[PDB]
């Protein structure tokens, strides 16, 4: 139902471009890079 | 691919 309006990622993330020219998503709760955010 | 942290 459409996107809400809240926050992309939750505490502990960190959004940041990696490869080339992507932005990823650092995760720091678990240390690892996602392109997208486990809460859309 | 991805960065590996």
């Amino acid at each position: 139902f459409e996107i809400p309006d809240d926050v992309p990622l939750p505490a502990g993330w960190e959004m940041a471009k990696t490869s080339s020219g992507q932005r990823y998503f650092l995760n720091h709760i678990d240390q690892t890079t996602t392109w997208q955010d486990p809460r859309k | 691919p991805l960065p590996p942290y």
